[PDB]
């Protein structure tokens, strides 16, 4: 009776409707009220009508305020940390569980890691994309849950969007999953994610191989391979985990990556281990 | 214990303005490139009236060339000045501590 | 007061390039 | 849609080469920490310049109601619900003689050593709206007290709340390297006085030529 109630119904953001999906601790009082409206980039709280055009001159800072670390054409690659940049990062996450019943905000949300994913501007940096990661090693887990303001969609940002923060994730190198118990719109995009990576790192035999040739630029274990191999109707290789070949490909799809399969971002970029580990004791 | 607890508190605000000595100089030498540069393109005016077509407009292009170094030196003040106050305010926070 | 004022530019060369200078005179106490 | 997004929008910002790394916690992401309704110059269009020919501006809000509005904070944890235990102006002035509300004093600390207080405050976080910005103890002796005295009943009615809604939730080699890397970042405040030379020559020179023209 806490998870299923929605409060707000209507945000407008430049040309922009934002429909709430899930609930979100707000104080219902600005729930009340129907403007929900906020900085494009640096996200001021306000509750206000008569402050718009003045925050919008003052704020020339026009970005996120994000460590950018990998911008190309088309990417721009942050990363925020939360001890460094809280309240904003409050608001932030607060979002995301607007948009995900799982999280709660009462408990620390400092250290964990703010990986995010902007187009540029002239002006400056438009979010359209995000996720908060962790800063080490939760359950495994090398990604989280990665949500993003939903009409920026079905385009050429989400998809790939996830699927190289995969990229980093074994290109911060180390083997892990996203959540666990439940998914609503990404799990059928979860196995696109891992039948279209399989498939573009193992068509790639010559020999006869082990998965563990092949699973440690996976960032999600040997053992997930059967799953994945029976997500795709059938590919049985003599199965046995310990070895593996692969047929004469069916290849619905393989050589059909003319689509949404265009652009690659380079692994030239450092390593992101806390200077701090934070034992918090207190 | 406390000199810990400060030094995980300031390692890591330290440890972006090294990134800002990659970052800030690069523009201050390309800048003085163009400054020295577009300075032998205005000095020929003030000679031949030695021995006004471009001088006056080139020197506010010049100030073009050097405000936003201005700033991002001013910027650094502002990045140098926070941080030390807590950071000088820390030194006394050992200080007047009985660890230090 | 005039001819001075069309002529600092030709006379505090000096002063711009001692500060142009100040980062050679400086870059051993950044040595520090 | 908006009609207001279009017209939010102008300027740029430095499109990179190929980095430049933003760090900003939510102090420096905006400006100032608040804004102003409509009562606050309602006083200023009402009550204010119906005969008077000195000049009370915006910046002169933001600041000058803003030094109460920090100032009850560092002084007054008492009520957080109070219409009236804030006491007066003159009892804020040792909170008013200086005004660390978002570091105003040390800004003049840091461009003591660059001695450079014509750039008052210069930034790019911040716009151009800068040279009307003047220090605070002229504001006060200006007009402190009536903007106390309009600030005052404002918090009076909104009775220890503010405008915005609630927000709910080996000490060896440790000192003098630290310090002796720190005079890093001193020194290059020393390079901060230098090029505010560098600049000051410059429109030393600029100046110069334009009170010849």
């Amino acid at each position: 009776e806490v998870a299923r109630v929605r409060n707000l119904n209507r945000i407008i953001m430049g040309k922009y409707e934002i429909e709430p999906w899930y609930f979100s601790p707000y104080p219902i009082e600005l729930t009340d009220e129907d403007f929900i409206y906020i900085d494009d980039f640096t996200l001021q709280y306000f509750g206000s009508k008569k402050q718009y055009e003045r925050y919008r001159k003052k704020c020339t800072l026009r970005h996120p305020p994000g460590n950018e670390i990998y911008r190309d054409d088309y990417v721009s690659f942050f990363e925020i940390d939360g001890r460094k940049q809280r309240t904003w990062c409050r608001n932030l996450c607060l979002l995301s569980k607007l948009f995900l019943d799982h999280k709660t905000l009462y408990y620390d949300v400092d250290p964990f890691l703010f990986y995010c994913m902007t187009r540029r501007d002239e002006l400056g940096h438009h979010l359209v994309g995000y996720f908060s990661k962790e800063k080490e090693s939760a359950d495994g887990y090398n990604v989280a849950c990665i949500l993003t303001l939903p009409q920026y969609q079905r385009m050429g940002y989400g998809k790939l969007l996830i699927e190289f923060s995969y990229e980093l994730s074994k290109k911060e190198n180390k083997v892990g999953s996203p959540e666990k118990p439940l998914s609503d719109l990404g799990l059928l995009s979860y196995r696109a994610y891992w039948s279209d990576t399989l498939i573009t790192l193992l068509v790639e035999h010559q020999k006869e191989i082990t998965i563990d040739e092949i699973s440690s630029m996976t960032s999600m274990t040997t053992t997930d391979i059967l799953h994945t191999a029976k997500t795709l109707n059938i590919l049985r290789y003599y199965k046995g985990q310990h070895i593996i070949f692969l047929n004469e490909d069916i290849l619905d799809r393989y050589n059909r990556l003319k689509a949404k399969k265009r652009r690659t971002i380079d692994p030239n970029r450092l390593i992101w281990k806390p200077p701090v580990f934070t034992a918090s004791q207190l | 214990m406390d000199p810990s607890l400060v030094l995980e508190q300031t390692i890591q605000d330290v440890s972006n303005l090294p990134s800002e000595f990659r970052y800030l100089l690069e523009e201050i030498g390309s800048n003085d490139l163009k400054l020295i540069e577009e300075k032998k393109k205005y000095e020929q005016k003030e000679s031949q009236i030695h021995k006004d077509k471009e001088i006056k407009e080139s020197l506010l292009k010049c100030q073009s060339l050097q405000r936003e170094k201005c700033v991002l030196a001013n910027t650094a003040l502002f990045l140098i000045a926070r941080h030390l106050n807590k950071l000088e305010k820390n030194i006394a926070l050992l200080e007047e501590d009985g660890v230090l | 007061e005039l001819k001075k004022s069309l002529q600092d530019r030709r006379e505090q060369e000096d002063t711009f390039d001692n500060l142009q200078q100040e980062i050679y005179d400086k870059e051993t106490e950044y040595f520090s | 849609t908006w009609n207001e997004y279009d017209k939010f929008y102008t300027g740029s910002f430095q499109e990179t080469t190929s980095y430049i790394k933003f760090s900003a916690t939510v102090e420096d992401c905006c400006g100032t920490n608040y804004n102003m309704d409509e009562r606050d110059e309602t006083f200023l269009n009402e009550q204010v310049n119906k005969g008077s020919s000195d000049i009370l501006t915006e910046d002169e809000f933001e600041i000058l109601c803003s030094s109460f509005e920090h100032a009850i904070h560092e002084r007054q944890p008492f009520l957080s619900m109070d219409p009236e235990s804030i006491l007066s102006f003159e009892e804020l002035k040792p909170t008013l003689i200086k005004s660390d509300m978002a570091d105003f004093n040390l800004r003049n600390q840091l461009n003591h050593e660059i001695n450079s207080h014509k750039t008052h405050f210069i930034t790019q976080f911040d716009p151009v709206s800068q040279m009307n910005t003047r220090p605070l103890i002229q504001l006060i002796e200006k007009f402190g007290s009536k903007i106390y005295d309009y600030w005052r009943e404002r918090k009076i009615e909104v009775n220890g709340y503010e405008i915005f809604p609630q927000l709910k939730f080996i000490d060896i080699l440790n000192s003098q390297r630290l310090r002796a890397l720190h005079q890093e970042l001193k020194n290059a405040k020393d390079l901060a006085l230098l090029v505010a030379k560098r600049e000051n020559v410059s429109l030393n020179w600029i100046n110069d030529e334009l009170k010849i023209f």
